[PDB]
């Protein structure tokens, strides 16, 4: 909102462009409204009838998601687990000194009645039960996330983790691509059981039944990748969280980094609700997602790639960011960290080494390096251009649209 | 490509016109904010 | 314009050339005439008979488009959705304080009677209904847009989005290329239901049934690409909307940009009718189309390509524009943005870098039009071999370029 005028005829033009919206929703700013998380398992009818509905319903594409939730509830109210310390998150007290708590100490309600098959079902099955049937149902939640043929790669995860003192075999039939069990994702109440299980065994990490995490774990930090890439950048450059922050060099990355660091959210907390902000339905747009953090995502992943990351080779290249300036900044940071190694004597035997224009700074300080870059015409020197070539040449198997393929195409001439 | 025309001179003329239009672009500021660029300051180099 | 006279014999000649027309039609300048949008679903006959006519008529190429509209109406008058704020567009008040509204709170009428099969039809089917049958019918509208084999690539969109608590399988038979369901596009009343659905679930973005957008979404901003390419150009250069505007450097792009920015149209509005100007039939020539904004489309997409865009690689190269001056201008702007990066310290620990402390042929330090225009005069208004080299690096090493894209144009022009 300054004034653009058309020279030829000196008239005003008011450049404007279509509105965009969906603001993110933080977890804290939700326990402001409600103070509990509803788990609707409406139907409650025989912990043993249910065992059958599912056991059979599973050897065919038609078992009701309403039936698994109900069965899961019933096979899982192992009220096991004893708190040594206190547990508390977002104001919600979930247990104190000494108590025992169960998975579902995260808020049970019930509802409507459009139930499937009758009364006492396919009553062939015994207390196979807890031992393994729930671990399988939970397993599939995970196998449902992955698109590629890595899915059956990971469904053998299931089989071999079942054989643990029980051993059967397969069960369903039809592939996946989201059709069979991988529609369970969309059931507000199924995800909630998954989150509750994973959150509960992330506390009693040593429970006998904690093996359930072995498909429930992909719930933790679902849709919160920006945070993870941040941690990776820190690990990969050896710098501190506060030092990495100072090497942010573009408006939009700084905007987004501020976004992720908003203070009332328990991100750095031990066992809070925040990792499960999506599956407990505390949020329907994660502020910590890489989709809502595209500039930061590109910069952080690109930089980690030049510093030799393997994860970074396949990260996705966001649209609608500022590619050229975002990559120049990445180059600089990766070149700084990259040429001047840490390197200091660490152990000795009475005998140690007290160490202390166009040649680049001696450490990894933003100001020294920014100044050296001014000096060089704010355009990368042929050495740092060559540094980038060595890191990206000789990569192979680069999928289309990865920050990996972008980086090779841009540096390996 | 029609027959019975004068290809060589017809193409030399086409080259010239296309080269004139081609190298010297229009290019003039069109919108501003109180701040604009009045351009007109300052042998084998073309018109 | 003037007077052209023929030298040899000093006679007048009056150069003229064939007339061209179809003026664009803006959305606002339409609620001036009418004040409602007619949805003709003439026949209203059993919400349950209809369920069948379509269920069967779909396993064979002959289901009446008149029947789906009627079924859709019937399966969709879920009068669901509660307004928290007020909703208003173009003078038309569509709900206020607190009310509930339904999708078809966008103007129902009825008409003639050339109906198909009789009374109580193929009555095999139950309330499978709402749950998924409408989502499929609406789904096909989208699969009908795409020409290439990307169509079946996107018809698996359909299948896997149906399985959501209902799971069946396929339905029709015959390919596409516009033959079976992809003729539904042309039914003035079918598109109107689509627009109404999409517009309604763009407001109640969180409704349980909002999954319907999953084929109804390509209606929003249909035939309005110029606007999108503008937004892309802004994001891709990091510049503001008003600064990008100043880097427009040719008469015809400026003409067109003015065209798209005419003030009474609600383009920047939250939930207005304007995105659906084409499918609600408010306009039969969109002023925001890339066909009616060719010079701006080329300049904006070319520029974004040099700045490393992937979408720009395949955009289409309009005919009858001024290619050479349009690309020289694109080169300059992309070279400006391209070499002088933003780059400024953003966070610190009590210790920061206050920046402000190659002579003539060295290019400006920022991204200002005037500085850069002046530098260009200095250089004989012809691109320096460095910026020519800059362009080469950006287009060399692209591959898979389709014929007639601004991508192929760019490589052929710069990668020697």
């Amino acid at each position: 909102s300054v004034t653009v005028k058309r020279i030829i005829d000196n008239t005003v033009i008011v450049p404007k462009l279509p509105a965009n919206e969906d603001p993110v929703e933080y977890p804290a700013d939700y326990f402001r409204k409600s103070k509990e998380i509803p788990l609707y398992i409406n139907t409650t009818k025989s912990l043993s009838d249910l065992r059958g509905y599912v056991y059979q319903g599973l050897k065919s594409g038609n078992v009701s998601i309403i039936h698994v939730n109900s069965y899961l509830y019933g096979a899982l109210k192992d009220i096991r687990g004893k708190l040594d310390k206190d547990w508390s998150s977002f104001g919600i007290n979930i247990g104190k000194a000494g108590d025992t708590i169960g998975i579902f100490d995260l808020v049970s309600l019930k509802a409507l009645d459009g139930v499937l098959p009758d009364g006492v079902s396919d009553a062939s099955r015994t207390s196979a039960d807890d031992k393994w049937l729930p671990l399988y149902l939970l397993g599939l939640y995970r196998v449902g996330r992955t698109q590629m043929p890595e899915y059956r790669k990971k469904l053998m995860d299931g089989l071999t983790n079942q054989c643990k003192m029980i051993n059967e075999q397969f069960e369903p039939l039809v592939p996946e691509g989201r059709d069979i069990f991988d529609v369970w994702g969309n059931d507000s109440n199924y995800t909630k059981i998954v989150a509750a299980v994973d959150m509960f065994f992330h506390m009693f990490k040593k429970h006998e039944c904690a093996s359930f995490r072995y498909g429930t774990i992909v719930s933790r930090f679902k849709d919160c990748a920006a945070l993870a890439t941040f941690g990776h950048l820190c690990k990969i450059t050896g710098m501190s969280t506060e030092d990495v922050t100072t090497w942010i060099l573009n408006r939009e990355v700084a905007d987004e980094m501020v976004q992720m660091m908003l203070p009332g959210q328990e991100i750095d907390k031990a066992d809070s609700y925040m990792p499960y902000l999506i599956d407990f339905g505390l949020s329907s747009k994660s502020p910590y997602s890489s989709v809502k953090n595209p500039a930061f995502h590109f910069w952080g992943q690109l930089t980690a790639l030049l510093l030799r990351s393997t994860r970074a080779r396949n990260a996705r290249q966001p649209d609608d960011i500022e590619y050229t300036s975002l990559t120049t900044a990445g180059l600089l940071y990766a070149y700084a960290v990259g040429s001047s190694a840490d390197l200091a004597q660490q152990f000795c035997v009475g005998d140690n080494k007290y160490t202390p224009t166009n040649a680049p700074p001696q450490g990894r300080d933003v100001v020294e390096w920014l100044g050296w870059f001014e000096d060089q015409n704010r355009k990368p020197t042929p050495d740092m251009m060559q540094y980038a070539k060595r890191a990206v040449m000789s990569l192979q198997g680069l999928r289309e649209k990865t920050i990996g393929k972008y980086a090779k195409s841009e540096f390996d001439k | 490509q029609p027959d019975d025309i004068e290809y060589t001179s017809l193409t030399t003329a086409g080259l010239l016109y296309a080269y004139a239009v081609g190298s010297s672009a229009d290019l003039a500021q069109q919108f501003c904010v109180g701040d604009n660029k009045y351009t007109p300051d300052d042998t084998n180099a073309p018109p």
